RNA sequence: GUCUACGGCCAUACCACCCUGAACGCGCCCGAUCUCGUCUGAUCUCGGAAGCUAAGCAGGGUCGGGCCUGGUUAGUACUUGGAUGGGAGACCGCCUGGGAAUACCGGGUGCUGUAGGCUU
RNA sequence: GUCUCCGUAGUGUAGGGUAUCACGUUCGCCUAACACGCGAAAGGUCCUCGGUUCGAAACCGGGCGGAAACA
RNA sequence: GCCCGGAUAGCUCAGCUGUAGAGCAUCAGACUUUUAAUCUGAGGGUCCAGGGUUCAAGUCCCUGUUCGGGCGCCA
RNA sequence: UUAAAUGGGUAAGAAGCCCGGCUCGCUGGCGUGGAGCCGGGCGUGGAAUGCGAGUGCCUAGUGGGCCACUUUUGGUAAGCA
RNA sequence: GCGCGGGUAAACGGCGGGAGUAACUAUGACUCUCUUAAGGUAGCCAAAUGCCUCGUCAUCUAAUUAGUGACGCGCAUGAAU
RNA sequence: CCAGGUGGGGAGUUUGACUGGGGCGGUACACCUGUCAAACGGUAACGCAGGUGUCCUAAGGCGAGCUCAGGGAGGACAGAAACCUCCCGUGGAGCAGAAGGGCAAAAGCUCGCUUGAUCUUGAUUUUCAGUACGAAUACAGACCGUGAAAGCGGGGCCUCACG
RNA sequence: UCAUAGCGACGUCGCUUUUUGAUCCUUCGAUGUCGGCUCUUCCUAUCAUUGUGAAGCAGAAUUCACCAAGCGUUGGAUUGUU
């Protein structure tokens, strides 16, 4: 008896709800128009787009297109599915963005009975390399990068999954901006340091540093590179043999498991009955104790 | 007596449907518009730019153009003594698809699927469609129930 | 208004976009030998007086304003003129207005 | 100042209402729209009389004000002043304007306010005793001869001033769907949370 | 005062600093905090005048300032508000509420709140 | 039966409070050398994996609020066309067809596309 | 009739952030005493009423008035 | 459109590339039988604004702001 | 918010539909897409009712209107506007 | 020639306003000021000149919006207009 | 003889329109918004409520990041209002102007860079007689800007700001 | 004292064309325009006179109503005046 609410009856009756993904934030609309919207007069072509996603366990990758009933996308990348060959720890970093944009753009290729042609780079450096058609062969694949909501700064995981893309062999148009190589004052691109940190060079000086100022941070900072005896060392031929083996099957299989039984984990909504039969016994209970006195 | 501005009279027209303001939902975007396809004029003003005139809107018309973010339809407009074919431009988010013709290419598509059935079957079968035509005289059970009396009840001032 | 003294602009003569000086276009004076201008003498010697409709209306307020913009290039100087929408007041390349000031002490 | 009513009896220009474009409203004469004892509960005047009209006339608020000022001495002499409860149902939000005395810009300003009814439109309300019926008549009868059209005067079915019919309101609000508040009554659904329910009956 | 102008400033910290900064103002306080200056939202703060005493001395250039801390609280987990992708709201019960505030104080602290005015 | 990425529709999905969450997962969480940012690693960025569902999230709950859909209001209000209908008018009745919206009372409360995981 | 302006210490006067001054009365100094002079005190809910905003004599709406100006 | 003449204590005007002055002023002091009257002081330049020549600008030069005038007039 | 009646637009086929096949310097992962084009098969003529239509040239007079049911603006109202 | 400077009203014309002030009150001889440069002096008046106006007072008659005499903040009298 | 001045002494000619008769008054004379307008569109009156003859090197063009009006809870001076923090907040703010529409990781605010407010041909819409002007919309061709890119931009979110 | 002998506030329904308005239908190849004088007739919403009713009608005087327009409704000063 204070103030006037705010969430009052009308509010919730003349209240307009956003978008569902909106809502929960995953989908910035403004800019998703703005990249997948293919123009009119094409009416059929679509422009597809290199969907590139950061978790905090994983990196998702995926190149998609929409259609009315929703987004339909053709192949896809797992970080997690990674370490399936190469690399088995050191996840969702940027060398992990770079080697599953290598491998996705590996996968499409192959899935398009194209990966002979458009090698891209079999030799990873970080200096600049746009990928060209080569006449009498089908048209150079090319698609755009799906940012979304992350923060497109320079030096971003995102820009490294763009960056293992177009040595894969996709014609992504992109400036020579937003990589570490990048000198933001000197407008120069290094590419040294740029590859420093494809490779890992980045977070392999900085782990080799760490051993003479401490060993109990250290544990507790790389606790799975010291199982599997993750030097700092011998993390240059390992990304060298996962790059190797992108090149040679990037095919993803799935794992058969039917055996399951229809153990239903959540709750059913109650049926009126049951809401009735609750509310009737409610009552019941509650005059009960009344009349007791 | 009142101007001729572009927009006048649209305060109603052009309002967003309740609970509808907002950015507009993406698939009236991807919408696929051919040429000669027929398509109606809605005119929704959240986009203001390739607003179709207030006279267009709630009309029905044929594309005969495609572009980067509009397409070319042709609709007859009424001048005060006759009717006009215009050709006008207009961004897609304003216009929608036709049901008319598509019911009608339904009913064809079918008729044409009877036409090869009935074809080898030998039998003549009906293709028109006419317009409701008398009841067909039937009967009425009434199990033994007696039809109950109605009777108007009687006038009472209430208010 | 406020515009910038200098631009960069699209020279039809280089056929690019170059840098320009822009400068607030002033009318020159009537040559007094053009045809119409000789006409006019001609006209209104002898007698019969002013043989011409004079304006003294002045229905308008302002001038549309022309900026004279040339190519700073050296071995072309070709001088095209941009047309401004009216304006009661004009100034040619002031300071730089900024929003976050104390206004006024 | 003022023409006569019989001017204006008829609605016929667009009602048109003091807001931002309607300015300079001369104050209208009526004010107090409730009349008696208004902290009468729910039971006290059981007996609703209404005056109602059967026209489509918009009706001066001056009108009205002598309607009021002569029910109200009839219920003051009659019935006493603690017996009844009066309530008009009528607000003159419809703006009439005059031109003064060619008729260029014949637009004039407002000088009055009247309020527009319907064939079925209560104008004055009446809460009182029961045994008040044949007061009320005619404190109802005096009053219309203030109005210009016919009027009819009916007895609501309904207990008094709430909207609910007399013959079954004491069942009503014994059972409790039902309650008593203030000069009204609220209406209790049987639909929101058991709390709500449980803290009465009890 | 006139707008635009450079009324006040001010800084936000966090960790060690916050907490030593914190304790600090308290023993200026000598952990007294009385009545109501909790805040039901679950963080407070407070009003100083004399910053010389503690901390740093006194220098004759500076003047003689006041100053009010305004604290404030959380659980780990409350920057999901803050968060840019999927932010959301943090739940009642693990919300902060006045009530708690003081206990939590006197958990830490053995501060005195709530004299018996 | 679910969950993740991308969605379509954009409250049956929203909001409030309550409870449950196995496995993957998503998160929360740790750190700031590098990338990057701020006043502050709070956000943003980067590097991790000690701990946790508490929060988010998902499911369910509420005689919930809404939202959706019904009956009701009601063949009522209104209205196409007709009368040498009534009435002083105000308006009303009739023929002809069409035909609503509160309140009040019921029911429901997210479906679904692609791609990818978990669940004896 | 319309329109414009204006309603304030007894009297007249100016004037959102607690009504100024002059005279009117009382008043106390000075003087031998008066006069004169000076000083203070008292003194107007700012025409009434409704609203507006933290607050209104002020701002906005009415009602009265008074005064012109048109008619 | 051209030729221009002036903007400075509340008011007007002189003026030093060199610390703006004179008055009409405002207020206060002496001065006085009081008032006049007499002086004195303090304070007061919407130095028309922006510049620039500049060591150095009220002045010198532009740019505008007005104020004013005297001239010219085919859209 | 909801929302009539009356009303405005469109469609109700042979210029249509379906098969092949070619061209493109636009588009393009692709035989893409799209457009254009040449052939071929389709007839129960794809609602009612009525009616013969289409098209070209010259050109007078007129450009003060008023009234009737109904809707409606100003006005007290008007054989008012 | 126009400007700038004198002179000129028996030249055309003009003769307003605000402050402050006297022992009832009132007015203001007096002091100051504004807008163009003065601010109606001597005189005369409801006049052939006064809307308000049938101004008011006296007289004239039974009765006078007429007449005369008188008053003059005179809408809007006035000195070779 | 030519030039400049003076020159109602004299000469020629003009001295708008709409208008509840005209005159005075207003502009219903070019325009824009809402309503009148009777649910496509069109629709008069000296019908009503208003607005215009501009303003903007950014108040234009991009991109990134933020959320506003208001309220609640607090915290020295500090209160009805100064400032900070938290919470609620469908926008109830702002977007130059009149009004209407539209707008929330927007079209609002703060920043980085910029001149697409540029050079060209046609087409169409708007009043329309389907003339013009103005304005506007889609393109097409250069040359650019911005962004990582998709794209977006050839002035102002749209409805007026002009010959 | 007493609503209504006589009055009637706040409201409300009308009648008249003797005011003044609003409109501009008739006449601008003209309907002579203010007032007065004279003269006739008509109207009643009756001032008097006939006959009536009512009263806060004792008489006198007066007021309010009904049938009622047959009859009568003046002489002068001032003003062009109504
Ligand atoms: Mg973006
Ligand atoms: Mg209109
Ligand atoms: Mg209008
Ligand atoms: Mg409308
Ligand atoms: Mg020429
Ligand atoms: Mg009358
Ligand atoms: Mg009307
Ligand atoms: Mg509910
Ligand atoms: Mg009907
Ligand atoms: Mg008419
Ligand atoms: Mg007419
Ligand atoms: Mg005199
Ligand atoms: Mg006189
Ligand atoms: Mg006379
Ligand atoms: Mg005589
Ligand atoms: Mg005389
Ligand atoms: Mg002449
Ligand atoms: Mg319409
Ligand atoms: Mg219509
Ligand atoms: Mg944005
Ligand atoms: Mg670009
Ligand atoms: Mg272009
Ligand atoms: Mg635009
Ligand atoms: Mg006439
Ligand atoms: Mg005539
Ligand atoms: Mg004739
Ligand atoms: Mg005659
Ligand atoms: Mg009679
Ligand atoms: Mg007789
Ligand atoms: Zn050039």
């Amino acid at each position: 008896g204070f103030v006037k609410v705010v969430k009052n009856k009308a509010y919730f009756k003349r209240y307009q709800v956003k978008f569902r993904r909106r809502r929960e934030g995953k989908t910035d609309y403004y800019a998703r128009k703005r990249l997948v919207i293919q123009d009119k007069n094409k009416y059929n072509t679509p422009k597809y787009r290199m969907i590139v996603r950061v978790t905090n366990r994983d990196i998702i990758c995926q190149i998609a297109y929409a259609r009315i009933e929703g987004d339909m996308i053709v192949c896809a990348a797992y970080a997690h599915e990674l370490p399936k060959y190469g690399v088995k720890v050191g996840l969702t970093n940027y060398a992990a963005a770079y080697c599953t944009g290598l491998l996705l753009a590996r996968r499409l290729l192959n899935r398009f009975g194209m990966d002979k042609i458009y090698e891209g780079q079999v030799e990873v450096t970080g200096d600049e390399y746009n990928v060209e058609s080569i006449d009498g062969q089908p048209g150079a694949f090319t698609c755009y990068l799906d940012a979304g909501l992350a923060r497109t700064t320079t030096g971003n995981k995102v820009f490294g999954a763009l960056k293992g893309a177009v040595d894969g062999g996709l014609s992504i148009p992109h400036s020579t901006k937003r990589f570490p190589g990048y000198d933001s004052e000197s407008k120069e691109f290094n590419a040294e340091v740029h590859r420093k940190h494809i490779m890992g060079q980045n977070v392999a000086d900085y782990m080799r540093y760490l051993m003479e100022e401490d060993e109990d941070a250290y544990k507790k900072q790389f606790s799975q590179y010291i199982k599997n005896s993750v030097t700092p060392d011998m993390m240059e031929e390992m990304y060298k043999k996962a790059h190797a083996a992108i090149r040679e099957n990037p095919v993803y299989e799935k794992k058969p498991k039917k055996e399951v039984k229809k153990k239903r984990w959540n709750r059913p909504k109650m049926s009126l009955a049951q809401k009735k039969d609750r509310v009737a016994q409610k009552k019941a209970s509650f005059l009960r104790a009344q009349e007791r006195a | 007596t009142n101007t001729k501005g572009k927009r006048r009279g649209t305060r109603y027209m052009f309002s967003r449907p309740f609970r509808k303001h907002g950015v507009v939902p993406l698939a009236t975007y991807m919408r696929i518009y051919k040429k000669g396809d027929i398509v109606d004029i809605k005119g929704m003003g959240t986009v203001q730019k390739g607003m179709p005139h207030k006279c267009y809107h709630g009309k029905t018309g044929r594309v005969y153009n495609v572009t980067q973010h509009a397409v070319g339809i042709v609709v007859n407009k009424q001048v005060k003594g006759k009717i006009l074919a215009k050709r006008i431009n207009v961004r897609i988010e304003h216009i929608k698809h036709s049901k008319s013709r598509d019911s009608f290419l339904k009913r064809v598509k079918e008729n044409d699927q009877k036409k090869k059935e009935a074809k080898e079957k030998g039998t003549w079968v009906q293709l028109k469609r006419q317009p409701a035509p008398p009841r067909e005289a039937h009967f009425v059970r009434t199990n033994g129930k007696e039809p109950e009396l109605l009777e108007p009840i009687p006038y009472e001032f209430m208010a | 208004v406020n515009v910038p003294k200098t631009r960069r602009t699209f020279c039809k003569k280089c056929g690019k976009h170059q840098p320009h000086k822009v400068t607030q276009y002033k009318k020159g004076k009537d040559s007094l030998y053009a045809q119409g201008k000789r006409r006019y003498d001609r006209k209104q010697s002898g007698y019969g007086g002013q043989t011409k409709p004079i304006f003294r209306k002045k229905a308008k307020t302002t001038k549309k304003i022309v900026l004279r913009l040339e190519c700073v290039e050296p071995n072309c100087r070709s001088k095209r003129m941009l047309a401004i929408k009216r304006c009661k007041h004009f100034e040619l390349g002031g300071d730089k207005k900024r929003k976050g000031q104390v206004i006024q002490f | 100042g003022r023409r006569p009513a019989r001017c204006y009896r008829y609605c016929k220009n667009k009602p048109y209402p003091k807001s931002r474009f309607c300015r300079g409203v001369p104050d209208a004469k009526i004010r107090i729209f409730d009349l008696g004892r208004k902290k009468a509960k729910v039971d006290e005047f059981p007996l609703g009389g209404h005056m109602v009209s059967d026209e489509y006339e918009q009706l001066s608020s001056e009108a009205l004000e002598a309607a009021r000022i002569c029910a109200n001495k009839y219920m003051v002499k009659s019935c006493g002043r603690d017996g009844f409860h009066m309530r008009v149902r009528l607000h003159p939000f419809h703006v009439i304007r005059i031109n003064k005395m060619g008729m260029r810009g014949a637009f004039g300003k407002p000088q009055g306010t009247v309020a527009r009814v319907h064939i079925g439109q209560v104008i004055m309300s009446i809460r009182t005793k029961l045994q008040n019926e044949e007061h009320v008549i005619e404190a109802l009868r005096r009053a219309k001869f203030k109005f210009p059209g016919r009027q009819k005067i009916h007895i609501s079915k309904k207990w008094g001033f709430t909207k609910f019919n007399a013959d079954e309101f004491e069942d009503m609000v014994a059972k409790k769907c039902l309650i008593p508040d203030g000069c009204g009554v609220k209406y209790v659904p049987s639909h929101g949370p058991l709390d709500k329910w449980r803290v009465l009956h009890s | 005062i006139r707008r635009n102008e450079k009324i006040a400033v001010h800084c936000t910290v966090r960790g060690a600093k916050a907490e030593e900064i914190l304790e600090k103002g308290l023993k200026v306080r000598e952990y007294e905090l009385r009545k109501n200056n909790f805040s039901d939202t679950g963080n407070f703060g407070f009003g100083i005048q004399e910053h010389i005493d503690l901390g740093i001395k006194y220098d004759p250039s500076i003047g003689i300032y006041g100053l009010d801390f305004y604290v404030v609280l959380g659980r780990p987990g409350f920057s999901i508000a803050d968060k840019k992708r999927r932010t959301g709201c943090i739940g009642a019960k693990h919300r902060i509420s006045k009530e708690e505030a003081m206990r939590w104080f006197q958990q830490k602290y053995d501060g005195i709140i709530l004299p018996g005015k």
